[PDB]
RNA sequence: AUUGAAAAAAAUAAUAUAUAUUAUAUAUAUUAAUUAUAAAUUGAAAUAUGUUUAAUUGAAUAUAUUUUAGUAAUAGAUAAAAAUAUGUACAGUAAAAUUGUAAGGAAAACAAUAAUAACUUUCUC
RNA sequence: GAAAGAAUUAAAUUAAUAUAAUGGUAUAACUGUGCGAUAAUUGUAACACAAACGAGUGAAACAAGUACGUAAGUAUGGCA
């Protein structure tokens, strides 16, 4: 009928698969499904909030540095143009990592190099 | 069939008739799928987001900063250029392609506060080549990539017919699986942190790869896949390991930008940049 | 010649019956090279993972520090 | 605390079942939903976990959201942007989501759902829009009831009619139903239910039925007939179903003329049209406005003529469609109406 | 609630010691079985699983123990420590002849290296070279200026990666966003506010 | 000669026929169409008994 | 007799030598005493190993120099004089007698293995 | 209906049950199921009754009884791979080209490649 | 200021369409899809188009029943 190799295979099909693997439909009582109607509106309401005030914020810098610029500009012509260069091929350093879940045995590095 | 004349007849009114909603046939589809009713519904945001907090707070601050270039104006791309009208033939002609190319390119717009370039998509082409003899090795493909995700593949088929290569049309052969959000972002902490460490010679992503607009791609052989902590779990069950491209969409309007971006999520690059 | 698994006849799902493939995934507890401990969502039943080769001792990751 | 307040908020912002309020604000997950009835049911039923805590701080979350808003609320003076500081204070009180999602809108108990209410009323309209609105809009486009009377509609009221007096059942139609003779012998009833901020007393309303589809032989084309005229009609949110009742015999222009189909005319397009008055300021109370009875014509009435006379806009629609049946001759018979025209079955 | 079943007989080969650790592990559903009431409806079972509730599967050689979030620095209030707080963003502060709090200020009476660059090379002089900075770009993020004192302060920034400080100023910290407001003043804290992450 | 013509005769013991075209592997057809004598549609069996290439059964319940 | 180091081995097999044939980073002498230090008694077989075991026999292999790691170390030794002016470089380049052996007859045996990368 | 936990009802739909009318209505009642369907010496597990440990719980463990496991793709109103080419209803847009990308190359697959005025909704200074 | 929607313009009929060539095609005929599998039905066909005739082509409508669609409806085989 079928090799081991195609019996694993199959074995392998049925991992990925939602044949005769998935539960029963998650049915709310009505109160219930207002309960979960309003968790989930007032969480979106604060997501957006949060998208609002980091938005705000960079708008705010934004404007921080045309103000900066502009002033530059006016003072210093030379120090404005190595100001405003092309950063291109500019590289974020590899020790700056994304945040871990708990941190290392050690904390900090005091020497480099 | 009286006639196969289409055309569609105006209206005496600006309400929106939805006519899906019109209708009782499909009562649970009527439901958003964001929505606790449909069956449809999946629990999206479940736990925070690591990498994609990390890019809120750090990256995205400094990333404005770079890309600030003081009275920038907008860079129009290449576009379908009209005729003079010197002669009355060009009086209903079709406009002229665009300079270089054949499709028309987009405009590149000064970066600020609210375009900053950010992960969109990450996309996993594997196309296993073997499997145009053995239909089995795409199913095994389709597993290695689910697991190293945890989302659902996608099968690919042979679109094209060609003798040289033994290969049909319509084949199945490997999978695609496209990540979007905190799925995606895992992926790529996954793939900063425990694969590419484990590549031997491995001097980065090229700075010459990528699109001319915001989108970067690399590949991954099968020695690479064994270094994935799922297949690690039971490599007994991976021999047959598959490479794949892993193609990342970014949001950002030229390619050095989307480039800068994946550095400040730790992703080495080392050619000479374009 | 080609070898392959002959199909089945197909399982209907009916239009707004399909539901989402949310798969079986364990909370899983990284510690890296160094006593870094992360937290990543994994199909592979082990509670926790301890990895030897990562980017937290590679050179290339940090230039600064059988 | 806003949402336990009700010294300036009205009583319909609160559930009035007591055991749901109860089920809803409790410390643990230890009662049973009222909403399943049945003990063993009950029992079956397992709430997922963790909900209430969270739930609760939800609801502490967008009451002070609701107490911001009211602070804003009460200084503003002109009435629709108060109206919407309103609405958005309350829209998302679980509360009064509980109460407008589970119970009647059409026929509401003014307890549970108060049109009064600005917030309800908001909530009525999303309804309305999200189904009926659009059904009402592809009847009067599909069977051209709008171009054929009246170029165009701009749905603001919900309007739903009923036959009553005829045959005894109880039935709001459907638009664009086949109803035969019988069940609209009598005149019929409706419900004009109204969603944007209006002045309850002053604003009066029109109805009017007409039949575009009456064949006139001399044109060797169709004329208007107004089967049903009503004028200077007073409505208010909750106290909205036009009945014998509220409109007088001086408010009826042109009193209910049955369907009575000719055989083989066709089938004939029955379309309600509900316009409300034009308002006139420096005057206190209900401005009414006189017709002229031998000038409009119920045989042949130009419907857009009228409207442009009295200086009418048209808020709501709804239509059903008559067509010859064995009863219709009976039905002229107790009207009074004569034999009625047999044509021919040949469009020739 | 709505996961999928676990197929262990993928992860577990039938027959195998390390199945059994696992099933033993394990505690199974309870099956219908005729002539017995089950108020809780009747057990809908495959592979294993009560479809109709949320399954739980319970799981060098060594258990991987993962370090506390505060650290020593917290618990005593170092505000000179870089380890002090670990899940937000540390900004150098420094305070002056004067009583006043502020972000490191120096005097560029050159003009002939760019800012930024000489900003860092002014910091690496303060420290002795035990700081390890990185400037993000050479664009200022902003400027403090005044009519009293006729100047103007343009505003690097810049990373420290791996390094001491500990030193004209007198004494300086390392404080979040929310401490530098107590630290400083009113006015310099709203010029500045908006540059500084939340988190 | 790829194609024949078979004589799909009335459910209704009337006699209409519907005579088709079909293939030569036809698989038995069965249409259900107007019997003008019994004022109704009837489903209409094939009349003559001809022959159907081994169609394999469908498995739609999984086995062996 | 599992994954062991990944390319691992059988049962019935006795460790000691075990490790000197698949590891080859290891060997005779080497693999000998690998075992003494994580002390297995001698003449034991690779069924008998309590996998926690392996692990620490993982472990030892990772702390010398095993696997083709080696190969390369002298696949440079060889590049190295090779890339001088060294008659080997030549005898191993050409595929020739590197340790000057019968270039004239019994040669195929160099010309079949000794290349740039040997150790093939 | 029977146990847990600690007066009633009021949308919508669906099912159940009834009854009004030359009106597919209403009345009361409750919220089932929603990826499945034979055939498994052995795999797994649940319950009921058999021995030791503190009447007695847990453990082991044996017999019956069953239940599971026959492991298999689409989860999307799918959308230019292959599959049905007549009807209907709903919905969407292709190809080419170029910058790419493990093997990959002229020729596998995969990703990206026009414009946002106005309009509405939500947050927000 | 931001998101999200609804989309709108442009571009396109070069793709594709059961098959030649032309004509048509995105208002889509083309593509996906649910249902279905019935109208790839049954009597009278006016009236044109074409046309020597025999033939051929479109087809209102009347009547009987079927199918799908909330509905408007559409369907007497296929874009021609």
């Amino acid at each position: 009928s079928l090799s081991p190799l195609a019996q694993r295979v199959v074995t392998q099909l049925s991992v990925m698969s939602a044949s005769r693997k998935q539960p029963k439909l998650l049915k709310l009582a009505r109160e219930d499904l207002i309960k979960h109607q309003t968790i989930e509106k007032c969480w979106s309401i604060y997501q957006q909030q949060q998208r609002e005030r980091r938005n705000l914020q960079l708008e705010l810098q934004y404007k921080s540095i045309e103000r900066s610029m502009n002033l530059l500009q006016e003072l210093s012509p030379r120090l404005f143009e190595a100001a405003n260069a092309s950063e291109k091929g500019k590289r974020f350093p590899m020790e700056m990592k994304v945040p871990t879940d708990f941190p290392p045995n050690t904390l900090w590095h005091y020497n480099f190099r | 069939p009286k006639s196969a004349c289409s055309l569609v007849k105006p209206v005496h009114h600006l309400v929106k008739i939805d006519k899906s909603k019109l209708s009782p046939r499909f009562p649970e589809l009527k439901y958003d799928k964001s929505d606790i009713r449909s069956p449809g519904f999946k629990p999206k945001d479940t736990h925070a987001d690591r990498l994609n907090d990390h890019y809120l707070n750090t990256l995205q601050s400094d990333l404005l900063l770079i890309n600030y270039s003081h009275n920038a104006a907008v860079v129009k791309g290449l576009k379908q250029r009209a005729w003079s009208g010197d002669s009355p033939y060009h009086l209903n002609r079709p406009p002229k392609n665009p300079r270089g190319s054949k499709a028309q390119l987009p405009d590149i717009h000064p970066i600020k506060w609210s375009n900053i370039p950010g992960l969109e998509s990450v996309v996993i082409n594997c196309f296993v080549r073997e499997a145009r003899e053995n239909q089995l090795l795409a199913i095994t493909a389709a597993l290695q990539l689910q697991q190293i995700t945890g989302c659902k593949p996608h099968p690919i088929f042979s679109k094209n017919d060609v003798p040289t290569w033994k290969l049909r049309k319509g084949h199945q052969m490997g999978a695609k699986v496209e990540l979007k959000g905190k799925e995606m972002s895992q992926f790529l902490s996954t793939l900063t942190e425990i694969v590419l460490p484990r590549i031997r010679e491995y001097k980065g992503i090229s700075n010459q790869s990528g699109n001319r607009f915001g989108g970067i791609s690399f590949g991954l052989t099968a020695e690479d896949i064994k270094f994935f902590p799922e297949i690690d779990a039971n490599q007994d069950s991976w021999p047959k390991t598959f490479g794949m491209h892993i193609n990342i969409n970014t949001s950002a309007q030229l390619d050095y930008q989307a480039r800068t971006l994946l550095s400040g999520f730790q992703f080495p690059f080392f050619g000479e940049e374009k | 010649t080609r070898i392959t698994l002959p199909r089945r006849p197909a399982k209907k799902i009916q239009l707004g019956k399909s539901r989402p493939a949310i798969y079986h995934q364990f909370n899983v507890k990284m510690e890296l090279s160094d006593g870094s401990v992360v937290i990543r969502r994994s199909q592979y039943p082990k509670g926790e993972i301890r990895l030897i080769q990562d980017q937290r001792n590679n050179p290339l990751w940090n230039p600064s520090r059988g | 605390h806003i949402w336990s307040d009700f010294t300036t908020r009205p009583s319909s912002l609160s559930i009035q079942s007591s055991k749901v309020k109860n089920y809803l604000f409790q410390k643990k997950a230890s009662l049973d939903p009222p909403s399943i009835s049945r003990r063993s049911n009950r029992i079956k039923y397992s709430p997922p976990e963790h909900i209430d805590e969270i739930f609760r701080m939800s609801y502490d979350f967008l009451e002070q959201r609701s107490s911001k808003f009211y602070e804003l609320a009460n200084k503003t003076k002109n009435p629709l942007k108060k109206d919407a500081l309103l609405i958005k204070a309350e829209i998302n009180n679980p509360e009064v989501q509980y109460n407008f999602q589970f119970n009647n809108k059409l026929n509401n108990v003014k307890d549970i759902i108060d049109y009064d209410v600005p917030v309800y009323r908001h909530l009525g309209k999303q309804h309305w829009e999200s189904y009926g609105q659009m059904l009402l809009m592809q009847r009067l486009e599909t069977l051209a009831a709008i171009p054929d009377t009246l170029p165009t509609l701009v749905p603001r009221a919900e309007v739903n009619i009923k036959f009553p007096f005829s045959t005894g059942v109880n039935k709001w139609i459907e638009p664009g139903e086949f109803l035969s003779s019988n069940v609209t012998s009598m005149r019929p009833i409706f419900k004009i239910q109204e969603y944007e901020l209006v002045n309850v007393e002053k604003q009066l309303y029109t109805v009017l039925i007409v039949n575009p589809d009456v064949p006139d032989l001399s044109n060797d084309s169709f004329k208007t007939a107004l089967c049903y005229g009503l004028v200077n009609i007073n409505l208010t949110y909750n106290d909205n179903l036009i009945d014998p009742r509220k409109f007088h015999s001086s408010n009826i222009i042109a009193d209910y003329l049955p369907p009575v189909p000719e055989k083989n005319a066709g089938k004939q397009r029955f379309v309600v049209w509900v316009f409300r008055q034009p308002l006139i300021e420096d005057k206190q109370g209900p401005n009414m406005l006189e017709i002229d009875r031998k000038e409009l014509s119920r045989d042949d009435f130009d419907i857009r003529q009228f409207t442009k006379k009295y200086n009418l806009t048209a808020i709501g629609a709804h239509i059903w469609r008559s067509e010859w049946d064995a009863k219709v001759a009976a039905v002229r018979e107790k009207y009074g109406l004569p034999p009625g025209r047999v044509f021919s079955r040949v469009r020739r | 609630r709505l996961m999928w079943t676990f197929p262990a007989y993928f992860y577990f080969k039938k027959g195998t010691v390390a199945e059994h650790k696992f099933l033993s592990l394990q505690k199974g559903p309870i099956s219908k079985k005729n002539g017995i009431w089950f108020p809780r409806g009747i057990p809908d079972i495959k592979h294993g699983r009560e479809r109709s509730t949320k399954q739980e599967v319970k799981l060098v050689n060594r258990p991987v123990i993962p370090n506390d979030r505060i650290t020593e620095a917290d618990r005593s209030n170092d505000m000179k420590s870089l380890e002090r707080q670990l899940s937000r963003t540390l900004y150098l502060l420094v305070k002056d002849k004067s009583g006043t709090w502020k972000f490191p200020n120096f005097d560029l009476s050159d003009e002939s290296k760019p800012l930024h660059v000489h900003a860092e090379n002014e910091l690496k002089l303060l420290s002795g070279d035990q700081i390890y900075t990185w400037s993000v770009s050479a664009t200022p993020i902003g400027v403090l200026q005044d009519e009293r004192n006729r100047t103007a302060e343009f505003i690097v920034k810049s990373h420290i990666l791996a390094g001491k400080f500990d030193l004209a100023f007198e004494d300086f910290a390392w404080l979040t966003k929310g401490e530098i407001s107590e630290y400083v003043p009113k006015d310099y804290f709203n010029k500045t506010e908006f540059l500084l992450a939340d988190n | 000669s790829k194609n024949s013509v078979i004589k799909l005769l009335s459910t209704a013991a009337s006699g209409y026929s519907r005579y088709i075209s079909i293939k030569k592997g036809a698989p038995l057809v069965t249409q259900v169409r107007y019997d003008p004598v019994v004022k109704r549609h009837v489903l209409f069996k094939e009349a003559k008994k001809r022959k159907v290439a081994e169609r394999k059964p469908l498995d739609f319940l999984r086995t062996a | 007799v599992v994954h062991i180091l990944g390319k691992g081995f059988k049962g019935k097999e006795v460790i000691k030598i075990a490790l000197a044939s698949k590891f080859y980073g290891i060997g005779k002498t080497t693999a000998e005493k690998i075992c003494s230090k994580l002390g297995f008694y001698p003449w034991m077989r690779m069924h008998q190993l309590s996998e926690p075991q392996i692990m620490s026999i993982a472990s030892e292999l990772s702390t010398m120099t095993i696997e083709g790691d080696a190969r390369a170390i002298v696949k440079d030794n060889i590049a190295l004089k090779r890339k001088i002016g060294s008659y080997s470089g030549m005898r191993h380049t050409l595929h020739l007698p590197v340790r000057g052996q019968h270039t004239r007859n019994n040669a195929k045996t160099a010309r079949k293995l000794n290349k740039i990368d040997r150790r093939g």
